[PDB]
């Protein structure tokens, strides 16, 4: 089998009023060969702001995480930034 | 249930080393990640016979469940030892992990190198161009000075003492060339699949008297890998150093105003302090600090906090700027900085004028390699030549960098998280840098 990694991405909104369900819907609509979306939660970060924390599993040779972050950040109406919360080998 | 200190560990090793089963066993038996999935497979395992099950079988099923995307827990994994709460990374083979190892949060206190004991597997794992050696080199370069070696798959070589000794000798050569002193490193013969010497001592090797390591106070000995991890030395945290808090994001909240968010890297942030943001130089008072759901009296090194400040628009401070204390070595922008750069394997050569993007803390800025000042022996730092005309893979060099946009960096000796960086090009990290001087 192909080498894989499990990654947790933090996807940050613009403010406390951003539509978070739309934000995660847009992330989950991204389709890349070798990318599997997993579980997600909305986690408070303070002052009423919540970030999206979402898992994905990637085939190392097929999915660039730099490219995936860039793709997610194209949703400028909802997303301010993305960051890698954690990543592990599978 | 005793109070624990926190440490970070990174586990490295070749694809055939069994390092994921090994790390997974520690988390299963000493932590609490994805326990509902573990429980489902422990019960399911009754189907293999009459009830007994191997932890490695459950780990295999857990891995397939994670691949399906239906496990619940995030990828931040922890486990406990008698003394510590350990945050562990089973290093990904992903090439984008290199930058995350250099500029990500949670840098390691100790690296654990997992080695396959089998003849073909062992040799494949110590190749000079392998991903494992690159991970060990990056850890050494970043100041990870503690290392544990676990020689896995000992069953496959019948727990033979000579085989273990020859692997210890060969691995000691491997790690010495990277830079580690083998006398300070425990070598533990384990079986990640069968549990030998993981949490309990093996009964398959009567010759085994335990591992040892030299420390500054004496010689530390044990039998298991869990004892070797508990024996990691307590590193000093930067609570009393001046505040440094690189910004990740900046929000405008109705009724609250400006709320920068970032990780406290050094020092402590408290309501009522007067802070400064650099490269801009804006100063203001911290009104309140929050983290997760709690309002804080203080945010300490490692806390990812939100804080509210007045008379700062979200337009004047941004991701990559650095907040610090106006009355204790306030952070500043630089005109240039000189750093030791270690060139990784990559399809190119570096000459003065090269201007790739550098990732340093939360900043992402192209910086010119303005001058190649020296080429150095990597391990000792000795100057080999003045003004080398180019740098190739493996070279260590002192380089003067000039940032293309306002940037706040620090010397690594003073503020480690703001003094290490990754250089990106050709879809990879092509070099790692440690900052040695800054012209503020």
């Amino acid at each position: 089998p192909a080498a894989k990694s499990i990654v947790t991405l933090d996807v940050k909104p613009w403010d406390d009023e951003t539509n978070l369900e739309e934000m995660v819907a847009n992330v989950k609509a991204i389709e890349m060969e070798g990318l599997t979306w997993g579980a997600h939660q909305f986690i408070p970060i303070g002052f009423g702001i919540k970030k999206l924390q979402i898992n994905c599993v990637v085939e190392d040779d097929k999915v660039s995480l730099d490219d995936l972050q860039q793709s997610i950040e194209e949703d400028e109406d909802h997303v301010q930034s993305t960051d890698i919360a954690a990543m592990q080998k599978l | 249930g005793k109070e624990k200190s926190h440490i970070n560990v990174v586990v490295i090793g070749h694809v055939d080393s069994g390092k994921s089963t090994t790390t997974g066993h520690l988390i299963y038996k000493c932590g609490g990640i994805d326990k509902r999935t573990i429980e489902k497979f422990e019960k399911e395992a009754a189907e293999l016979g009459k009830g007994s099950f191997k932890y490695a079988w459950v780990l295999d099923k857990l891995k397939a469940e994670r691949e399906r995307g239906i496990t619940i827990d995030i990828a931040l994994w922890k486990f406990e030892t008698p003394k510590y709460q350990v945050t562990v990374i089973d290093a990904p083979g992903h090439r984008d992990f290199i930058k995350n190892m250099i500029t990500g949060t949670s840098q390691a206190d100790c690296a654990i190198l997992i080695i396959a004991g089998g003849v073909g597997e062992f040799e494949a794992g110590i190749s000079k161009d392998g991903q494992t050696r690159e991970h060990a080199l990056l850890a050494f370069t970043l100041g990870v000075r503690q290392l544990i070696v676990a020689v896995n798959k000992m069953d496959s070589v019948k727990w033979d003492e000579s085989r273990f000794q020859e692997i210890v000798k060969e691995t000691s050569n491997f790690i010495k060339k990277v830079g580690y002193n083998p006398k300070t490193v425990p070598f533990v013969p384990i079986s990640g699949w069968n549990g030998d010497n993981m949490i309990e001592a093996t009964t398959n090797a009567p010759w085994y008297k335990g591992w040892e390591k030299e420390t500054k106070a004496g010689v530390v000995k044990g039998k298991t890998l869990l004892e070797a991890i508990d024996a990691i030395e307590q590193p000093s945290r930067p609570t009393d150093k001046p505040l440094r808090l690189p910004l990740q994001d900046v929000y405008k909240i109705g009724g609250i105003g400006t709320v920068p968010v970032g990780r406290v890297e050094t020092g402590v942030i408290k309501p009522g302090m007067v802070v400064t943001f650099a490269p801009a130089g804006v100063t203001t008072e911290v009104k309140s600090v929050e983290m997760h759901h709690e309002q804080l009296e203080q945010g300490v090194p490692g806390d990812n906090v939100g804080f509210n400040v007045k008379n700062v628009s979200v337009k004047e401070i941004r991701r990559g700027n650095v907040c610090g204390d106006a009355k204790n070595d306030p952070p500043k922008g630089c005109a240039s900085f000189n750093a030791t750069v270690i060139v990784l394997n990559h399809p190119g050569q570096i000459s003065a004028g090269y201007s790739p993007v550098l990732d340093c803390h939360t900043a992402h800025i192209a910086c010119r390699f303005d001058e190649l000042l020296e080429k150095n022996d990597r391990r000792s730092g000795k100057k080999l030549e003045d003004h080398p005309k180019f740098l190739k893979s493996g070279d260590a060099a002192l380089v003067k960098f000039v940032p293309s946009k306002p940037m706040c960096v620090e010397a690594f000796s003073e503020y480690p998280p703001l003094g290490r960086f990754a250089v990106r090009d050709m879809r990879q990290t092509v070099a790692v840098g440690v900052i040695k001087s800054v012209d503020k």
